[PDB]
């Protein structure tokens, strides 16, 4: 969290859409890892009895490296990390900023 | 964000394989904790799969996470498999637990520690929500068909374990001798109708619970 | 395993397991071992354990490494819960059949509904063989011999794999199209009602038709293949027969009982009165699975667990024979490493520092009196 | 009515009603019928029925077609709940007075607080007359004879008709004006405060004045007309006197009991030991209101209900006299249509397939032993 | 429900006020019948133990034959039929559309 937090992008107001899409993909890889750790920590080892790191690091990466999440603390994405559908809706809307949503909205007549 | 135009559907399909990973393995591990904490044991042993308590409390307690994932995905993406992915995740996550921890280390036999069957009720919920696009018709018809098909859908597995045996002077079933040997530490339609009537209320509450969890809000 | 973390006053004051036997200590696969004995339900039952009105005679083992063939309280088969009475002695027998090879620590225990397990003494029993040779045959009232190790296993596998395949086909019919965000963009920006075709509604009503149809035809086929079914048989059996015992001709009063903190011994002052017709000597003190014996009076020949057997752990200050009518006040020390190993010294952390136990008196012939003693236990530091 | 839908193992294993008498089977209005008998509380009481610590001796009837004059458990009047003990036999007597003409099916039952009703055998009793002749006089401690069929009836009618008329006058003062939607339009479009006059507030404070005034003057008049009142008398009476019985000189052990599915008979293997001083024969098996009798040993002369009386329903394979000290293992068949009519064959749907009952042994003189038997009941299909 | 549902008035946007008042009176007769069936089904025969048809048909008739109810599904009038004060407030406001509420608001100075 130290190596992630202090390395926030300062001029986040003027970012390239391609490098923002690279960071969106990196944040989605972070969320995939958090989902895998949610599965492993809960669905296996509570029933052998029968991700705080990964989630707060993903929250830091979305808050720092990514626009659309720098609008303040996200409420479903806070509940997800201190407690995911609202998280994925916000992540998808973060993906739909550069071109993918005025470019993908022209592929709906050629590629569904 | 992308240069080409056929690249744009190449990119999003990739997202289609990483979000389907983020949905699934979060609604596996949280549905599994809910199912274990709220029931208790209650599904680990075949001699606990009776006609009164099991048939009541299993489809009532387990309609919660389908009711809240279905309201998200159908409103938001028109994706009608909100209940099916929840029951398939719960079934996979507990079949792994029965095969690798119950039978794998404790060596309980798998015909004694099998889990319940949940897929027909979720397909009823999903097809009723997709064909009639309202949640009130789902919360009545599909949520009573969730709780009315549980024991008819589990009876092809449960029925051979109910065969009567005269065991040492007493009358047992095969599931009773299974629970006795393997050492650990008109009731059915009335129970099915009570579970079907309460599943309406639990679906109605958890629909709005998953609506509140479907919010996209920001803070200070 | 599991008994050393229970409270020491709860172990001393719930169930006293004595007269225990094990028919074998080394056994093969598909061979039986019998555990007989008596258990006394203590009169001063603790208020933090619920009363044994719903109790189950269980076996402690690390999973089914033996299968329980039979259990008897009295001489009556007890496959259900029972109601035991406080103050009564019962006679139990457990027949086990060996399933997994290894070296296993087998306990006799009692599961009480609002008090958890009461674990008795455990013996290491060695199982030799291979688990592949284990058979569990039973014969049903419909005239069919099945093997419970593999019965209804392929049927369970079939009916779970079938419905998992149907659910995967339902998800995969909808996951061959772009799943996320042409549809998120299509719902809010207008056209949410062209994301579902008429062919999609045909396939959904086909799924809803041949899910209910498959369920009712499968239920009909199960009812036709298994016409005779009974419910699951449950219910607490009250009417257990207690072991009817003669009243003891020895009366013991505990003046004071102390123990050093720290140490491995407890001490007692006892006033013993022989109301019998023969001279007695004290030969054994049993407190919580641990047997402290006097070597001059009593030797163990039932093969008791050696970690729980103090074969010279009872030191009576005057253990001459006690004539009939004679009274004697005497100092009795119970000293063994099992005081510290089994954590009976952890009664210093208990909110009730009282002990209970059994004393065993032996005549010159060999007739045995079982006296039940109970007193406050006072620690000693200085 | 109502007993055939209860569980058969619950009927067999809660209360055993025997020695039952009915003083009349045809009675007139204002005439009494007495029902005496004994009931035994079974030792293996089911866990799904709550224990009879709060029980009420009731009569089953389709409404008050008789009135209960008296009830006695022991010889002590029991108008409240009682505490019965498990294992005890009690002696009851119920005195009823005929109220409605017809032909009524009267049961003796026991209402247990957490277990509902336990219904005994019912007799058809015919009441002849007209209900207009029924009198129910009682004399109060204030020296007044009232008739409980019509006492306080005009007073109740007056005080409900009065307050209904006052409420109708309150609604009808406001329902002589346009009720709905000049007022809906008048409230939201401004003038909500001219819908209520000052005369309306005068009438409302008149209603509020002479409602409280009428209530307190009516309470004062009731306290002046009835100066002596007591609370309602309630409370569970513990201290019922059990019937003290001699121990039976016959011991019966049930080896196995079976019944065919489907059929109308159950079977038993019994080891019978005569510890008496006279030769016994088995004459009756009572299981759940049904009496299976052996005609050579016992004939019924108390007028038992014929739908529940198998007068030749007991087939003992060797029913010669059993000498004192002699033991005999014997096969006993209990066969009647009442097995199928009263749905005792519906123990196949029960989660506890065990039966209980009473056997009756008769000496050459006529001295009767009542032995209580209890065993698992195993169905037979093939 | 078949004879009521498919017989919806197509041009409900241009209706005569008199025929709309006739349909309002017919819908109120339907609601009177639903009240009578609510009384009979509940206040008598639950206490002998001591209207789904009529209510959904009235909901269909209000949704189809009547303006002021064609604004979508009415929430109190849905709770009333799948579970009445909000129903009667909406029914009264349905009555107050043609003239009765600018004509009845001139009878308040002559006939209270
Ligand atoms: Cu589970
Ligand atoms: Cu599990
Ligand atoms: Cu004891
Ligand atoms: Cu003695
Ligand atoms: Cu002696
Ligand atoms: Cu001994
Ligand atoms: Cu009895
Ligand atoms: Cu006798
Ligand atoms: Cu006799
Ligand atoms: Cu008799």
């Amino acid at each position: 969290w130290g190596y992630l937090w202090k390395t926030r992008d300062r001029n986040l107001a003027a970012l390239t859409p391609r490098e923002e899409l690279r960071r969106n993909f990196t944040h989605l890889v972070w969320l995939v890892a958090y989902a895998w750790a949610i599965y492993w920590g809960a669905s296996y080892f509570t029933e052998q009895d029968g991700y705080i790191i990964t989630g707060f690091a993903a929250f830091i990466y979305a808050k720092t490296r990514l626009p659309f999440f720098a609008k303040g603390i996200s409420l479903p994405y806070l509940v997800l990390v201190v407690g995911v559908m609202g998280t994925l809706t916000q992540t998808f809307y973060s993906f739909a900023q550069g071109g993918l949503g005025q470019s993908l909205c022209e592929a709906v007549d050629e590629g569904l | 964000a992308v240069r080409s135009h056929a690249e744009a559907v190449q990119v999003s399909r990739t997202i289609d394989w990483m979000a389907l990973f983020v949905v699934f393995f979060v609604i596996v591990g949280s549905y599994h904790i809910h199912a274990m904490l709220t029931m208790g044991d209650w599904d680990f042993w075949s001699d606990w799969k009776d006609r009164r308590l099991w048939v009541t409390v299993t489809p009532i307690v387990l309609v919660t996470f389908p009711a809240a994932v279905q309201s998200y995905l159908w409103e938001r993406y028109r994706l009608p498999w909100g209940a099916t992915v929840c029951v398939l995740g719960l079934l996979l996550g507990e079949w792994i637990n029965r095969y690798f921890n119950f039978w794998g280390w404790t060596y309980f036999p798998i015909n004694f520690v099998f889990p319940a069957s949940l897929v027909p009720g979720a397909i009823i919920l999903d097809t009723v929500l997709m064909l009639s696009g309202s949640y009130l018709f789902t919360a009545i018809v599909g949520a009573m068909g969730w709780g009315l098909i549980f024991y008819p859908g589990n009876w092809p597995i449960i029925a051979p374990l109910h065969v009567p045996v005269e065991y040492n002077g007493m009358l047992m079933s095969i599931a009773d001798i299974q629970g006795y040997n393997y050492v650990r530490t008109d009731v059915a339609p009335v129970s099915a109708f009570f579970s079907a009537f309460m599943s309406i209320l639990i679906y109605f509450m958890w629909h709005f619970i998953g609506r509140w969890f479907s919010n996209e809000r920001f803070l200070q | 395993h599991g008994e050393k973390s229970q409270a020491a006053f709860m172990r001393m004051r719930t169930i006293h397991w004595y007269d225990l036997s094990w028919s074998k200590e080394k056994v093969k696969i598909n061979e039986t071992v019998e555990i007989k004995g008596k258990f006394h339900v203590f009169e001063g039952w603790p208020e933090t354990v619920d009363e044994p009105d719903v109790a189950f005679l269980n076996v402690g083992m690390p999973g089914p490494v033996f299968i329980r063939k039979e259990s008897y309280i009295g001489g009556q088969l007890v496959p259900r819960s029972v109601r035991l009475e406080i103050g009564k002695t019962y006679d139990f027998r457990v027949v086990l059949k060996a399933r997994r090879p290894g070296d296993w620590h087998v306990h006799t225990m009692m599961n009480v509904q609002g008090g958890g397990p009461i674990i008795g003494p455990g013996k290491w029993i060695t199982v030799e063989g291979s688990m592949s040779e284990f058979r569990n045959p039973v014969t049903t009232l419909t005239g069919q011999t099945v093997d419970l190790e593999n019965y209804n296993e392929g049927n369970t596998y079939f009916w779970h794999a079938f419905w998992f395949a149907i659910g995967v086909a339902w998800i995969g019919y909808w996951s061959r199209r772009p799943i996320f965000i042409p549809r998120l963009l299509m719902v809010d920006a207008g056209r949410a009602d062209e994301l579902v075709s008429a062919t999609d509604r045909k396939v959904a009503m086909g799924f809803l038709a041949a899910t209910i149809l498959i369920v009712v035809m499968a239920m009909s086929s199960a009812n036709s293949k298994y016409p005779i079914t009974i419910p699951l048989q449950a219910g607490t059996m009250r009417g257990m027969k207690p072991l009817e015992l003669p009243a003891p001709t020895v009366s013991v009063k505990v003046e004071d009982a102390t123990y050093r903190v720290p140490g491995r011994a407890m001490r007692m002052k006892l006033t013993i009165t022989n109301h019998g017709n023969s001279p007695i000597r004290l030969g054994e003190f049993y407190t919580a699975s641990v047997r402290f014996l006097d070597s001059d009076v009593y030797k163990d020949t039932t093969g008791y667990p050696e970690d729980l057997l103090a074969e010279d752990g009872l030191s009576v200050s005057d253990n001459s024979p006690l004539a009939p009518g004679e009274t004697r006040t005497v100092d009795v020390t119970a000293s063994d490493a099992a005081w510290e190993v089994y954590r009976l010294s952890d009664i210093i952390y208990d909110p009730d520092s009282r002990f209970a136990g059994l004393l065993f008196f032996f005549d010159a012939t060999g007739n045995r009196q079982v006296v039940q003693i109970d007193a406050p236990l006072i620690p000693s530091f200085m």
